[PDB]
RNA sequence: CUUGCUUCUUUGCUGACGAGUGGCGGACGGGUGAGUAAUGUCUGGGAAACUGCCUGAUGGAGGGGGAUAACUACUGGAAACGGUAGCUAAUACCGCAUAACGUCGCAAGACCAAAGAGGGGGACCUUCGGGCCUCUUGCCAUCGGAUGUGCCCAGAUGGGAUUAGCUAGUAGGUGGGGUAACGGCUCACCUAGGCGACGAUCCCUAGCUGGUCUGAGAGGAUGACCAGCCACACUGGAACUGAGACACGGUCCAGACUCCUACGGGAGGCAGCAGUGGGGAAUAUUGCACAAUGGGCGCAAGCCUGAUGCAGCCAUGCCGCGUGUAUGAAGAAGGCCUUCGGGUUGUAAAGUACUUUCAGCGGGGAGGAAGGGAGUAAAGUUAAUACCUUUGCUCAUUGACGUUACCCGCAGAAGAAGCACCGGCUAACUCCGUGCCAGCAGCCGCGGUAAUACGGAGGGUGCAAGCGUUAAUCGGAAUUACUGGG
């Protein structure tokens, strides 16, 4: 299910920083970004409409770590909701439990947050959840159980949380590692760069 | 004085081993008369509707290429019936059967057959037995003269003189009884000089032999003989009293811990053969069992020890006069037949929680004959199933090379006409006429442990072949390749599986 | 003969009984006249464990429906003074 | 078929004479009244109707006749015997 | 003889019960769509109806008789399977008295039924079998209610005109018989009508529907699994019991097939659950138990249930997780390309620091379970503190799944990643070996010696325990156009 491979080659393949190598260290410049996705990355592609749609889809997916069948299920769930599909799809992507653990700073990267969810450490509302695809309901409280609390891996990776934007729709305690979930995020708050319109155009045909 | 052990004592075992062309089938068909119930490719079990006791039989093919079955079914049978012909004499067959039977010290009653044909002098035959077997004997009777003149039986320890009538092979008839030994009317009815020669030979028996024993009969040091023919319906009629009076209770058998007696529980019915069954609608493969320890229950749940599983088996077929009878329970000391589908191999032990094994499986190494080439190549699935169905047996093991053609038939014997005749059944329709292709020596079975056989597969992946039961030994071509396999060092706990 | 009985719906290892009025010659999941209430045996303490409309049940008692043992136990569970 | 519940076969054999024999004698009495319809004697028709009425009402009571067949017999046969009389 | 520690012949006397008669169930549950183009199904109505078991109301439950199985004795047959001579019981069978709003008749009038068992006991009477007193249960007749079933009408439910006239009990009427009942349902007589271009008769195909897939919608195919109806149980036909079958595990006959035999004669129908053969490209285990529901019988305790609740196999389909994470340039080794400067594989790997999801093992541990049994306090009933119904209350308890779900602990990143594609459609590049040979391909198509198209290597892309191919339906196809063409 998981990719577990060259997580920084994907950032060169899409060109933008996918935050798969976020880590303790800052922006690396150790892989020759934007100019070498692979062996023949010096070529300039024709880059058509289906091309930019597929690149946008794979970009958003390798940001969020969702497979294709699962993301198609998220699109089918976002299609039946109210409002517009593009906001609802990104709200369902943000409603994943491992994404909430990543936004809290409980882990440097997203794979570390998914591993922390998977290893019986992340507990919401007093009930431990192992599946990273847990749809986080509004007005919940997420924390770490006492038998898995602060074995240093949450600790230094929390310092990365002092360098992030620290968004509005969730609050962390940072004294006992007890987060608090709140209302759903607005479209004009999450990362300001990704395009939902190409994903809607790809999954509409 | 419970009747349970009193009818355990009424259960006796006599399988029947002999020469080729000796008369197994005739004497079994005529013992079926005595209880009111190529050559030799079958095994038959007869429980009996007998009056006094209930003494089981178990037939086996007697040859050198055959009788691979009897190495593990003489372990089931406490006693031993030898049948030796006078024209055959003491041959390498009897030496092989005595090398089998001396390992467990079985009580042996011998029976000289073929009294209608020519038989040599009795003292010469007994001296040949006592010389080429190095085991003495105690004769009781001797019939009349030579050739076709054998028309009587003269007991010594019973003092009974019976006469013979010819042509009684179809119906059971009774001949009148003469009690006296020095009766001149017997000399007039039989012949004076022949009876005087018989009395002189009985005096030579009394002056040149020993008497019967009971504690030495258990080990089998002095084996008694019995005479008479299998066709005249006369000589085997006296066998039943000896079968009742001489054979003891069935002995305990050795396990890894100790011997399990016939008064205990936790049924020790392990499977001996997986014999080539005839298939009307189902297979069942066979289940011959050692149920000597423990009285049957209709709703008993057996325990597979080697896989450690609780298996509910309520249906058990009994071999009443050869026909597979209805669902019946009995008294311990019998041999069953169950309904298995490719689950139980040879020698799979059974208890009710005693997780130990026996010391059996006397099976040997095969000699790989030629091939399967699939003549009339349509519908290959009958041999891809039905001979792999026969691959679980000790005689037949079908081997599969990787290239999906040229499947190897593995026989321990030489005569593979058994499988060729067995290819003419309801689910068997391929001929496969044989030729000469050389495969040298038995595919010595060995499978390595983990983290070691992966590179063994990856180095010579074109030099493997699937086996009966999903095994991969090396490949059988020569002794030099087996030396390279020994040089390859497959360090593993060794399992023979043969 | 009409009767009020359970129907055993649900998933594997997840029972969910349907108390329902049906003829005795019908199947368990078969034909029924009308459904009334439900029962969930795995409905340990939460917002809802058992609904049971006693008006239609009393109407079928007035017609002659034979009450089974589990339905009578649910009647003794939905008590008039408790 | 080999079945423990084969008793309902031969018991129905035990029925198929006796009950039917009653049906037999019943219909003969009915046919007797038709003889009176072919006779023209209204007194003999009334006597035959009074003879057949209690046995056909008894066979309507014993489950053989379903109490509307015998009522139809009484109806149309009474109509015939008072149309003749 | 340890005169009580056991053996022994009689004894239904108790708990219970093989076989037999009888009552109920077997017409439900389970399986298949062979036949059927309307005698089937769906939608909407209707009267000329039935209805055991469920339940309401009103009365009776009074009085008698004769057989039979089982059994006794003999006998034919190996068995299967009976015969002869006798005996008996019932809630089995059949009469007799009576009977009403029941049946017939305009009325007068006539006719129709049964069966008793089990628990406990005060007085009286006991030939001491018991009558009697009470409770529970069962039976008969009628009127109802519900359920289910029988019957009729309208509409709707494929193709073919290379299917154009069909029908003679046919269409209608009168009268007789028959069904719980109208009804040519069935017979006697009379007329020539009835259907049909709005597709009558004939051929092929097809179970029908709620629904499923696709499609914005209209439509097209399908209806296998869930559920309702219909038809069927080797094929055809026919009847009996029973309220309900013109009958899967009931009967007979005609035909085919299999098996036993002592050869005189019999037994059988897996389109039930498992399982076997043949066919196919294709589909499983000759498993556990009534622990829960439901069905059958019993007042109850108890018995059966291959329906069901499950267990085993198959990536067959869906869903979720893991096969590590952070750091880590000498930008190591090997492979590939090159202009031989170097680049790619590549933060990938090695090293270091942590973690153990899921599997392995060892320990705790719910819920699916309501009940039922013994007993106590007792409200009703009655003469009764006795029997029986019901409610609290005390105790031993009822699990195949099941070494359960779930939780805790131990060892070690430790056991767990493949498949297609890379000329355009359509997401992604080079080198080498042949050279219209070998080969790929869904269409246009490449390969004729410098192939982004064959094979191999490197690399990338896409999907993920699945990936490609093949097969069917729909969309794109406004290329079946009523929406929406000429
Ligand atoms: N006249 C006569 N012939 C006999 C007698 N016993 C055996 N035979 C003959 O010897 C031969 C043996 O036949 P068979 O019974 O098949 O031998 P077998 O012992 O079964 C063979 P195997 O040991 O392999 O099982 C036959 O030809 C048979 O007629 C006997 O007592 N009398």
């Amino acid at each position: 299910a998981r990719y577990l491979g060259p997580k920084l080659k994907l950032s060169r393949r899409e060109g933008t920083d996918l935050f798969l190598k976020s880590g303790v260290r800052a922006i690396d410049t150790k892989c020759k970004i934007e100019q070498a996705p692979g062996q023949h990355g010096a070529r300039k592609p024709r880059l058509s409409d289906y091309g930019v749609q597929l690149r946008e889809k794979q970009k958003v997916r390798r940001i969020y770590g969702v497979l294709e069948r699962q993301f198609r299920n998220y699109y089918k769930e976002a299609a039946r909701l109210k409002g517009n599909t593009g906001e609802n799809l990104l709200a369902l992507l943000e409603g994943r439990l491992d994404n909430v653990v990543y936004r809290m700073g409980f882990g440097a990267t997203r794979a570390e947050a998914r591993q922390l969810v998977s290893h019986k450490a992340i507990m919401v509302n007093g009930r431990v959840v192992n599946i990273a695809s847990y749809q986080v309901s509004p007005n919940d409280v997420v924390s770490i159980r006492e038998k898995a609390k602060k074995q240093s891996r949450v600790k230094a990776a929390l310092e990365l949380a002092e360098q992030r934007e620290k968004p509005t729709w969730l609050e962390v305690d940072a004294g006992k590692m007890e987060g608090t979930f709140k209302r759903k995020p607005e479209r004009s708050d999450l990362s300001a760069d990704i395009n939902e319109h190409l994903i809607v155009e790809l999954y509409s045909k | 004085l419970s009747p349970y052990l009193q009818e355990v004592a009424k259960r006796r075992t006599f399988a029947i081993i002999s020469h080729p062309d000796a008369g197994k089938t005739t004497i079994t068909e005529k013992v079926l008369l005595f209880g009111q119930a190529g050559i030799s490719i079958t095994t038959s079990v007869m429980q009996f509707p007998y009056h006094d006791c209930l003494v089981n039989l178990l037939d086996t093919p007697g040859h050198e290429d055959f009788s691979e079955d009897t190495y593990r079914t003489l372990t089931a049978v406490d006693c031993c019936l030898m049948v030796i012909d006078a024209a055959k004499g003491v041959e390498d067959r009897t030496r092989k059967l005595m090398e089998v039977t001396r390992l467990r010290d079985t009580p042996i009653l011998t029976f000289m057959n073929k009294l209608d044909r020519d038989i040599r002098d009795p003292m010469e035959l007994l001296d040949e037995v006592e010389n080429e077997l190095k085991i003495g004997c105690a004769p009781i009777t001797w019939p009349i003269g030579c050739g076709k003149l054998f028309k009587g039986v003269y007991h010594l320890y019973k003092d009974e003189t019976y006469l013979y009538q010819s042509g009684k092979g179809h119906t059971i008839q009774e001949v009148r009884i003469v009690k006296g030994l020095n009766n001149p009317d017997l000399d007039a009815a039989v012949g004076e000089d022949l009876a005087q020669q018989l009395r002189d030979e009985l005096e030579l028996v009394k002056g040149a032999s020993n008497e019967f024993d009971k504690e030495l009969f258990l080990a089998g040091e002095i084996t008694p003989v019995f005479f008479g023919t299998a066709l005249g319906n006369f000589g085997v009629d006296h066998m039943l009293d000896g079968l009742v009076e001489w054979a003891p209770a069935p002995m305990p058998r050795q396990t890894d811990t100790r011997t399990v007696e016939a008064s205990e529980d936790k049924f020790t019915g392990f499977v001996f053969k997986i014999q080539a069954n005839m298939d009307p609608k189902h297979r069942d493969r066979v289940a011959f069992m050692r149920v000597v320890s423990g009285k049957y229950e209709k709703g008993m749940k057996l325990r597979q020890v080697r896989t450690a599983k609780d298996v509910v088996i309520s249906d058990a077929l009994t071999f009443m006069a050869g026909d597979r009878s209805h669902v019946e329970e009995a008294y311990p000391g019998d041999i069953l037949g169950l309904h298995n589908h490719g689950t139980i191999q040879i020698g799979d032990t059974f208890t009710q929680g005693e997780m130990m094994k026996f010391t059996g499986i006397p099976n040997f190494a095969p000699e790989l004959f030629r091939r399967i080439r699939l003549k009339d190549p349509l519908k290959q699935k009958q041999l891809l199933k039905g001979l792999v169905q026969l691959s679980e047996e000790g005689a037949v093991q079908v081997f599969r090379p990787i290239s999906n053609n040229d499947l190897i038939v593995g026989a321990v014997g030489v005569l593979q006409f058994d499988v060729v005749v067995a290819r003419l059944k309801s689910e068997y329709n391929v001929e496969a006429v044989y030729e000469s292709v050389n495969v040298a020596t038995a595919r010595w079975v060995e499978c390595a442990d983990a983290k070691k056989f992966e590179e063994f597969k990856r180095k010579n992946e074109s030099q493997l072949a699937l086996d009966g039961g999903d095994n991969l030994a090396y490949i059988a071509t020569s002794m030099v390749n087996l030396r390279l396999a020994q040089e390859r060092y497959p360090d593993v706990q060794f399992h023979q599986t043969r | 003969m009409v009767t009020i009985r359970l129907a055993r719906h649900g998933a594997k290892k997840r029972p969910f009984y349907q108390v329902v009025v049906a003829d005795s010659r019908n199947a368990r999941n078969g034909r029924f006249i009308e459904r009334v209430g439900f029962f969930n045996p795995i409905a340990s303490e939460k917002e809802e464990g058992t609904r049971l409309d006693l008006d239609r049940i009393a109407h079928w008692v007035g017609q002659g429906a034979t009450i089974s043992d589990r339905v009578a136990a649910l009647i003794k569970e939905v008590n008039k003074a408790a | 078929n080999i079945k423990s519940a084969k008793k309902r076969a031969i018991q129905s054999e035990k029925a198929r004479k006796h009950n039917a024999s009653r049906r037999s004698m019943m219909r003969t009495f009915i046919k007797k009244v038709y003889a009176a319809i072919e006779a023209g004697d209204k007194a003999a028709a009334q006597k035959a109707f009074n003879e057949m009425q209690p046995i056909v009402d008894r066979q309507a009571a014993k489950g053989l006749i379903h109490k509307n067949k015998a009522a139809r017999h009484k109806a149309n046969l009474t109509a015939q015997i008072n149309k003749l009389a």
